[PDB]
């Protein structure tokens, strides 16, 4: 009697209070305890809020209810389903807070043997971990002079981004205890020198990473003197010719990064002027750079210097370093300009004339040709020449764009040619890659990040995901169509790990949401718009009709769009925003309304702003002419915005969604744009338009059911979600076949007992369901004789579903067989009984491949079928 | 990265050569002083020191070396414990959880049903069990129940044991330790401890001594597996049943006031629902009225009052035995028992 409470579930703590103590007490009540207080987490009406609540206004009443249901409940309520792990992590949250040591201790090691065994939950326990060190910090050191330091020694284990949180972990432990502290996580990362040294291949990554960790938790003496000894090895270790410099330098950029307004620049000039000044010397000091010297493997000799031109001194520019080349790029380069640009951003700061400080990359960006990197010539190797050549190049022009983003307009029209520069190089760069015998893995798939193959090319996709470089270019045309698609895919492959790339997870996802859907909804929606003036013109659909002129153009135009929405679902249809903590919604949701639909809505209360900006995203749907790859997203998207369908505009959604099965961008104009992308994208639009479709399922998959028998007279009309020859390859049935089987199982209240005629219009509605079933099954075996490869194995599971859902509703057919009405129930249970039959024999000869044995195994079940349609004629 | 090749050479010729004045001070030295060659680091000291360990105060010194060791140093370093194992009769309670911390990280991820079991064969000759030994031996087991591999493989190497069972104090803890923590390991637990209980091995003589002698470290098992065991092993093959009441007829006596109350509510709550429980339940609170008298009507005074509500239930003998509690408590109290009842 818990369950069946919806008005007093938010207030009564003491609903929780007692589950706490069934839970606690009764052992065998255990299990159901656990399933109603989960299905009351889900479906709103608990929040995190009544936790606090509990911990916090009756601590000492619960302080009872402990290692039994409240420790075992929170380690057991991080499974999945993210409603509820807000909650489980606020039980461990609160425990920490208000109850004494013993349970301090006990969710400390709850925590730490939940990190060093898990495979998802590590995340939530590593924030978890995370939130309590940055919360209660003095109180965490007691409980983990053995505990924190534990999974340190199964590192090895899981942490691929986890380990900085980690590392910041030990470290705020460390810098937070004068007493004790420092020595400890000091000593760990020591430890590590021997790691730093050699102790695997791995381990002096993992050294460098805390050795820089606790390197910057010194930046805000005796902790000065072994705080330098103990980075001597790590300039040691950069003094090692490989990459495990380039990490060091990654490493102060990620920490620069992470704590800009703390870390003052005098700490950070003893820590960095000898890593930054290493750049603007490594080979630039020259005074003629139109010559060549040798510039080994001279493939540029011939033609150097780049085009920028916007500088007044030629040394080397960028190329000689780049000529021997075969460096990890901390050679005046990527990671060593990351450095670059941190340290002249803090060190002469504001940021402002900083950024105009080096207004090229030492004051000199490059000259003006087209060429400039010289590696190949001589590296006999088609691919390992140019294709780990022009990945460095691609890695410094978007360290370059990454870089300079700020309101110099100057400068910002150069960091659109840049950008501009920077897709030309990438064109050029996947051509030589493509064209290369497999490609350069090393500075593509190893290099550059480590230290579209999107992977280790990191920083040359606008750091594969800065969220500061997609603020500046696309809030600029609030100017490139190729650059809007470069610049949305990094909005995209970031906001799909980011919101559902090391320098985007070192935020996190509500600062991701706060920055990307909150203060960048309008240099998107602005796009969008011209998106939506350029498809009512012939650019999206002139080079299938008309205008075959730049056919090379609809198709980025069209990608431009498709990732468009797709931002928007992922800004939305996620969690990212849409928990309690929904100001942010409101704040996401107010800017979509007034975004073109009077803007006077703004303090309009909630579930209007849902509602009105539903109604001008649908009125952009009708000319969603992208090929309707994104209309399966242009769905998604609304789907995602409004809750549920409980909306009386959400029927105009669904009978709008029937239009778009009906054109999918008007029967979309490619012959083969249908293979791949629409096996599932059809498969998912079909699941909305059965799901609802003018709140009459039956009249829809029988009106779809009789459109599939216009699939077979010359194979196209009338729904071009299925119009192909080959039926779409049927998946319009198997989504129809999932969806007569879910009406049958829907129709079980329907039939109510067999009390009146009431009870009795079941009857037909079980009928019109086998009436489907009907002309289903027919037509499969119509389709069957033209196909019936995993149509077949569908028609199998199809049969068992709605026969077991049949046998279901049998009780409505021999406790009403005398409201089957005696004088007239013949024909009442003879259509069911004669239909699931004629199917059953029809459900035979295909799935019986098996050297003869499963040409009766359906008419096997089918036998028990018949068995209780002889039961049910006897009955009635 | 200074490469000092002959400078741990000398040092460590020099330092086993004079006396034993600076011998933990150039001892402990030798860990970043053969620190210079990178193979040097795990190869150098991995023989040069793991027969001269004949004390204790060297065992610091290789775990840290032993840094790279190629997968193979980690069972020597297994063979050092072994070594060390006979040390720990010998060491006599100085470096105990020094030494056993050295062993239980040696096999970390691999199969250690082999090094549990040694372990405990070496505690044959530490932990019946000495005083400070449970902590001592709890100091590293309850420290090594994070990794959740070790765990499973003490549960699967404690049911193989028959000639330390019944001195298995310190491998009793350990079953109500994985159960208490490891939640999917619990009812495997159940079910080798059920299994020792029967076949003998497991006297209530052992809990009696584990709850005795032995209470502080079993105290932060009692919300869970301990009286969430004691109920469940009230279900029947009664080798096992004068277990079960033994575990939660000694929690009375030993622990804390929250404990006491809550295993009275588990009586009474078991006698209010019932079938041949209740027998076992009543006979349970008339031991608990006949030799805790005056600790038990404090947890009394509206807790075995309820059955009162409930005699209906099922009492045809045991309403006397039923009055006999309430009539005792009510005797044994002059300023409230009397009135009472």
């Amino acid at each position: 009697a818990i369950e069946n409470s919806t008005s007093v579930s938010d207030h009564k703590v003491l609903d929780l209070i007692v589950l706490l103590l069934i839970h606690s007490t009764n052992s065998k009540n255990r299990k159901q305890t656990e399933k109603v207080l989960r299905s009351k987490i889900r479906l709103g009406c608990m929040p995190e809020q009544l936790m606090q609540n509990a911990f916090q206004n009756h601590s000492m009443v619960i302080k009872d209810f402990f290692p039994s249901i409240l420790s075992l409940a929170q380690t057991f309520l991080h499974s999945a389903h993210p409603a509820v792990v807000s909650f489980g992590s606020c039980m461990y949250k609160q425990a920490f807070a208000v109850f004494d040591s013993y349970c301090q201790q006990e969710v400390v090691c709850a925590l730490v043997t939940h990190v060093c065994s898990g495979n998802e939950t590590e995340l939530d326990i590593s924030l978890d971990v995370l939130t309590d060190l940055v919360i209660l910090h003095p109180s965490l050191l007691l409980r983990y002079a053995t505990f924190v330091k534990t999974i340190l020694d199964s590192m090895q284990k899981l942490n691929p981004c986890q380990i900085r949180k980690l590392f910041y972990i030990l470290s705020t432990l460390a810098f937070s205890q004068r007493q004790e502290g420092s020595y400890i996580q000091d000593d760990m990362h020591m430890v590590i020198r021997k790691w730093l040294s050699s102790s695997v291949p791995n381990h002096k990554q993992m050294g460098i990473i805390g050795a820089v960790t606790m390197m910057g938790s010194v930046a805000l003496i005796e902790c000065d003197g072994q705080l330098s000894t103990l980075l001597d090895l790590v300039g040691f270790c950069c003094e090692q010719t490989p990459e495990v410099l380039a990490l060091y330098y990654d490493e102060l950029a990620n920490l620069i990064e992470k704590q800009k307004g703390n870390l003052d620049l005098q700490l950070l000039d003893k820590f960095g002027k000898s890593l930054v000044e290493d750049f603007p010397n490594d080979f630039v000091v020259d005074l003629s750079p139109t010559v060549d010297g040798s510039f080994l493997f001279p493939v540029k000799s011939l033609y150097n210097l780049d085009e920028d031109e916007t500088q007044g001194a030629i040394a080397i520019n960028l190329l000689p370093l780049v000529s021997q080349k075969r460096v990890v790029s901390p050679i005046c380069l990527s990671p060593c300009f990351r450095l670059l640009r941190l340290y002249t951003g803090e060190q002469n700061n504001g940021s402002l004339e900083e950024i105009d400080a080096l207004l090229g990359c030492p004051l000199y960006l490059t000259d003006l040709e087209v060429e400039g990197k010289l590696d190949s010539l001589s590296k006999q190797e088609r691919e390992f020449l140019c294709s780990l050549l022009f990945y460095a190049l691609n890695w410094f022009r978007e360290v370059v764009n990454a870089f300079c983003q700020q309101q110099d307009a100057e400068m910002k029209g150069k960091v659109l040619t840049r950008l501009q520069n920077i897709t030309e190089l990438q064109n050029v760069l996947g051509k030589c890659l493509a064209a290369t015998p497999g490609y350069v893995p090393p500075p593509a798939t190893f290099d550059s990040e480590a230290p579209a193959q999107l992977q280790s090319y990191r920083p040359y996709f606008r750091e594969l995901d800065l969220e500061v470089f997609s603020v500046l270019h696309c809030g600029l045309l609030t100017l490139g169509p190729a650059e809007l698609c470069f610049l949305l895919d990094d909005m995209c492959w970031k906001l799909e790990h980011v919101l559902t790339f090391s320098h985007l997870c070192q935020r996190s996802p509500k600062e991701v949401a706060v920055c990307v859907v909150k203060l960048l909804k309008p240099l998107c929606n602005h796009m969008e718009n011209m998106h939506n003036y350029f498809q009512t013109v012939i650019p999206n659909q002139g080079v299938v009709d008309e205008s075959g002129l730049n056919i090379q153009e609809y198709q980025l135009m069209s990608s431009c769009y498709h990732q468009l929405l797709l931002a928007f679902r992922l800004l939305f249809a996620w969690s990212g925003f849409s928990q309690h903590e929904n100001s942010n919604l409101l704040r996401s949701a107010l800017q979509v309304l007034a975004d073109r639909l009077k803007p006077g809505e703004t303090e309009f209360l909630p579930l209007e702003e849902l509602i009105s900006e539903s109604f001008q995203y649908l009125l952009n749907f009708q000319a969603s002419i992208p090929s309707f790859q994104c209309a399966f997203i242009l769905t998604q998207v609304l789907m995602a915005i409004s809750e549920k369908p409980m909306t009386g505009w959400k029927r105009e959604k669904m009978a709008s969604l029937a239009k778009q099965f009906l054109c999918q961008s008007w029967m979309k104009p490619g012959g083969d744009r249908e293979k791949g992308s629409h096996f599932n994208s059809a498969l998912h639009t079909l699941l909305c338009v059965y799901l609802e479709h003018t709140d009459n399922i039956l009249k829809a998959i029988e009106e779809i059911s009789s459109v599939g028998v216009p699939e077979l007279i010359n194979s196209a009309k009338d729904g071009c979600s299925s119009t192909y020859p080959t039926l779409s390859r049927q998946t319009f049935p198997v989504f129809f076949r999932v969806m007569m089987a879910q009406l049958e199982s829907s129709v079980k209240s329907i039939p109510a007992g067999k009390p009146s005629d009431s009870g009795e219009v079941q009857l037909e509605k079980l009928l019109k369901w086998n009436i489907a079933v009907r002309n289903f099954h027919i037509l499969i075996n119509l389709v069957k004789v033209f196909d019936s490869r995993p149509v077949l194995s569908i028609c199998l599971k199809y049969g068992r579903l709605f026969v077991e859902a049949f046998l279901k509703l049998a009780m409505p057919l021999l406790d009403h067989s005398f409201k089957k009405h005696r004088d007239d129930v013949q024909s009442l249970l003879k259509t069911l009984q004669l239909s699931t039959r004629q199917l059953h024999h029809m459900c035979g000869h295909s799935k019986i491949h098996q050297d003869l044995g499963l040409t009766n195994h359906v008419p096997l079940l089918k036998k028990s079928l018949e068995q209780f349609v002889y039961r049910v004629k006897a009955m009635l | 990265l200074d490469g000092l090749l002959d400078s741990q050479d000398l040092v460590k010729k020099l330092m086993q050569m004079l006396s034993v004045s600076p011998v933990p001070i150039q001892h402990d030295i030798i860990t970043s002083l053969p620190e210079i060659l990178e193979d040097s680091q795990q190869n150098e000291v991995a023989r040069e020191l793991s027969c001269l360990l004949k004390q204790g105060r060297r065992l610091t010194v290789p775990i840290l070396d032993a840094l790279s060791r190629l997968d193979l140093d980690a069972e020597l370093l297994a063979k050092v414990r072994q070594s060390a194992m006979t040390i720990v009769p010998s060491v006599k309670l100085e470096d105990l959880p020094v030494v056993i911390k050295f062993i239980l990280h040696n096999v970390k991820a691999a199969d250690a049903v082999e090094v549990i079991s040694d372990l405990r064969k070496s505690l044959d000759l530490s932990s019946t069990s000495q005083n400070c030994v449970k902590l001592l031996f709890d100091v590293i087991k309850l420290a090594v129940r994070f990794q959740k591999d070790v765990s499973e493989a003490w549960i699967k190497a404690i049911e193989n044991s028959t000639s330390v069972s019944d001195h298995k104090v310190l491998d009793l803890i350990v079953l109500l330790l994985i159960h208490s923590t490891n939640s999917k390991n619990r009812k495997q637990t159940e079910k080798v401890l059920r299994s020792k209980i029967r076949l003998g091995c497991m006297p209530e003589q052992l809990m009696q001594n584990a709850f005795q002698n032995h209470s502080m470290v079993i105290k932060d098992f009692f919300p869970s597996i301990l009286s969430l065991a004691q109920t469940f092993l009230h279900s029947a093959h009664p080798a096992v049943v004068s277990f079960g009441s033994c575990m939660y007829k000694q929690a009375f006596a030993v622990f804390d006031s929250y404990c006491q109350q809550e295993v009275v509510c588990a009586l009474v709550t078991h006698v209010c629902s019932g079938n041949e429980t209740e027998l076992d339940i009543s006979l349970d609170v008339l031991t608990d009225l006949v030799i805790l008298h005056p600790s038990l009507l404090l947890r009394y005074a509206t807790f075995v009052k309820t059955i009162l509500d409930s005699m209906q239930k099922l009492n045809p003998c045991q309403i006397r035995k039923l009055f006999y509690i309430l009539s005792t408590l009510a005797f044994s109290q002059r300023q409230e028992g009397s009135y009472i009842q």
